[PDB]
RNA sequence: UGAUUAGGCUAAUUAUGUAAUUAGCCUAAUCC
């Protein structure tokens, strides 16, 4: 009964994330120690003519970005645990996330390490010109 | 890469997958969005209304080796070294039904302390905004085996209450034994799935109020504490896990347990499976194998008890050997062959099952030498034999007494931990049918240089007096004898033992 | 029409007669 969702290679770190007190530190320590980053994310085929903002309702990737499904790049959605937000609502789910092309080796961990700007909605250091 | 797993299985009854913006994985995306180059297309196809999909927690694997994070699935040796932390653990299950199909949730959790907790059926539900850990529809397993689980489907308590109850029970059990918790399981899959509801892991931490290792976590306080400081804490921090079935067993738990033990019978409840699991682990580690190279630390007055045991033994053996005018002694159970008392000169012979000195024989005792060893006394100081001869002096531990250095064991026996782990068979008075309990008394012959006792065998007491040199000595011997007796040791002597035969000296 | 493991059969895809993965069905073991 039911349908499978995850590969076996991802079953190890996610299990750790299901048990740790601080899931973000657990995932980052797993990745920096040489562990394999999460795979099987939802990559989108885009014409590469987008605005470039971090989170959008449609794919808005530029020539130097890739578009991912939001729930596929959220660690709390991937591990199916509680979100550390107000009212438990994910800010990625239901939307598309633009990741820089030099970070596509770890779309999830990048989302754990960067936050968009509150004014221009770009990533800080990857499009935010609010200097 | 390509091998899928049953973990996080979508247990919903929906006939179609999710859209790319909502699906957590590429595999879970509906096939109408996919292309050949492993990519998705944002079609204008209408987005769904709010949904609820049950996610399975079956198939956890704690094999990660992140530095700084302790290894929680310990091996056999580390399990033996952590025997004071052993808690049996079994969870009964309930099948998800109605809106979902394909996962099981805990219904009853049982522990080897004899406690069962009934929980409401709670699972993980994915929605359009995030996740929930909420109640779901559930069904008891079919068959006559699980008919006792039918009334329990309406008697469950909330998971946050059960978490605190579990933490409190573990605190009460393990406060004076260890800083660690080791869950002994028979099938670790569903046990780990249930442990995900009430256990947290991470780096090793210190208790916030003292220097002990932290074993409990408080989410409302976000703090760590040990067993004595874990009031109101709702999570178990860094527990160990042991899978007995991986230790080379064939068949189910009941047939493997019943082969070596016949004490832990009863009705089918989760705490009974946990008790049988811990009993089987004890039998596997300390009866089938003897790892006497492992030395355990000191929790309490074990050095003092070890000192007092010799003080009792020397006086008891001297007084037994003087009364009756005996000349021969067989010291069964002496690996080194060191005599205990030597003021009455007698011939000594040493026997042990694993001797370490060529002055000691290699005899095993099976009662058949009752007439053979009848010319002299036999000594059974902490040697367990199912039938003792009449002319013997025996010291045996009463396994029905529970203490910090005496854990429950297999088939009525117990695990006595004093610098080493010894399994002791169950205490049975039928083995002493030819013997009588040894009365309390003190006999010494040191020269002399208020207290009045009828059992203080002393040359002054023959004259109706007493000296301080013997009075304080009698007081310390009383303290030592009382400590030895309270710890759980019982002394048995031959039938003709009378203290009035010692007054002739 | 509860879960996993091992074997067998079928279908699809991929690779180069054969193999891997996925999906379904049967058998056995354990868990429920
Ligand atoms: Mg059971
Ligand atoms: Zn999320
Ligand atoms: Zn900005
Ligand atoms: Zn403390
Ligand atoms: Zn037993
Ligand atoms: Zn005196």
């Amino acid at each position: 009964a039911g349908s499978n969702t995850e590969f076996a290679s991802n079953s190890s770190v996610l299990s750790l994330v299901n048990f740790t007190v601080d899931p973000q530190k657990a995932y980052l320590d797993f990745v920096n120690a040489g562990g394999a980053p999460l795979t099987n994310c939802v990559k989108m085929l885009t014409p590469k003519t987008g605005t470039g903002i971090a989170i959008s309702v449609k794919p808005e990737s530029t020539a130097d970005q890739e578009t991912y499904g939001g729930a596929s790049v959220c660690l709390y959605c991937r591990a199916h645990i509680e979100h550390p937000d107000v009212s438990g609502v994910c800010k990625y789910k239901g939307k598309f996330v633009q990741i820089p092309a030099q970070c596509v080796r770890d779309p999830v961990g990048f989302c754990l390490s960067n936050t968009p700007c509150n004014v221009c909605q770009y990533w800080i250091g990857y499009g935010c010109n609010c200097d | 890469s390509q091998i899928v797993t049953g973990l996080f299985k979508d247990c919903s009854r929906e006939t179609s997958g999710l859209s790319p913006a909502y699906a957590p994985t590429y595999v879970s995306v509906d096939d109408k969005y996919k292309t050949s180059d492993e990519l998705c297309v944002n079609l204008n196809l209408p987005a769904n209304v709010p949904y609820s999909r049950v996610i399975s927690r079956m198939g956890f694997k704690l094999d990660a080796t992140v530095p700084g994070y302790p290894k929680l699935f310990i091996t056999r040796e580390e399990a033996v070294r952590q025997v004071r932390s052993w808690i049996g653990f079994d969870v009964e299950g309930a099948h998800a039904s109605r809106n979902a199909c394909g996962t099981n949730v805990p219904l009853q959790l049982g522990f080897s302390t004899g406690v069962n907790f009934v929980v409401q059926p709670v699972g993980v539900v994915d929605t359009e905004w995030g996740n929930m850990l909420t109640g779901i529809a559930a069904r008891p397993p079919p068959g006559e085996q699980f008919k006792h689980l039918v009334p329990l489907m309406h008697k469950g308590a909330a998971w946050p209450i059960v978490r605190r109850r579990i933490v409190q029970m573990l605190s009460d059990t393990l406060d004076k034994l260890s800083d660690y918790c080791t869950f002994v399981c028979w099938a670790h899959g569903f046990a780990l799935t249930s442990a995900s509801y009430f256990c947290k892991i991470g780096k090793e931490q210190k208790c916030c109020m003292c220097n002990r290792r932290a074993a409990a976590y408080s989410s409302p306080l976000q703090s760590y504490a040990c067993w004595t400081h874990s009031c109101g804490y709702d999570y178990v921090y860094n527990p160990f896990f042991v899978d007995v079935q991986q230790w080379g067993y064939v068949g189910n738990l009941a047939t493997n347990h019943d082969r070596y033990c016949s004490v832990h019978q009863g009705a089918h409840v989760a705490s009974n499976d946990a008790i049988m699991t811990r009993c089987l682990a004890i039998h596997s580690c300390f009866i089938e194998r003897v790892d006497w190279d492992i030395e355990y630390p000191y929790i309490s007055h074990e050095k003092k008890l070890n000192s007092c045991c010799r003080i009792v033994e020397r006086n008891v053996v001297r007084a037994a050997l003087l009364a009756g005018s005996f000349d021969k002694v067989y010291d069964i159970g002496n690996p080194k062959g060191i005599p205990i008392v030597d003021d009455p000169v007698v011939d000594w012979h040493y026997f042990d099952a694993q001797p370490l000195t060529r002055k000691v024989q290699q005899l095993f005792y099976t009662e058949d030498m009752a007439s053979r060893f009848a010319d002299g006394l036999c000594l059974f100081w902490n040697c367990n034999v199912p039938k003792y001869p009449n002319n013997a002096i025996v010291c045996r531990f009463d396994t029905r007494v529970h203490s910090e250095f005496n854990l429950p064991g297999c088939d009525g026996g117990s695990l006595y931990v004093n610098k080493h782990a010894f399994h002791t068979p169950a205490y049975d008075v039928s083995a002493f049918r030819d013997l009588k309990p040894l009365p309390f008394f003190y006999y010494s012959t040191t020269p002399c240089e208020p207290l009045k006792s009828a059992v203080c065998i002393t040359a002054c007491n023959l004259g109706g007096a007493v000296c301080r040199k013997h009075a304080t000595e009698y007081r310390e011997y009383m303290e030592a004898y009382n400590l030895v007796s309270a710890s759980g040791f019982r002394l048995w002597c031959y039938k003709t033992f009378d203290i009035y035969n010692l007054w002739s000296t």
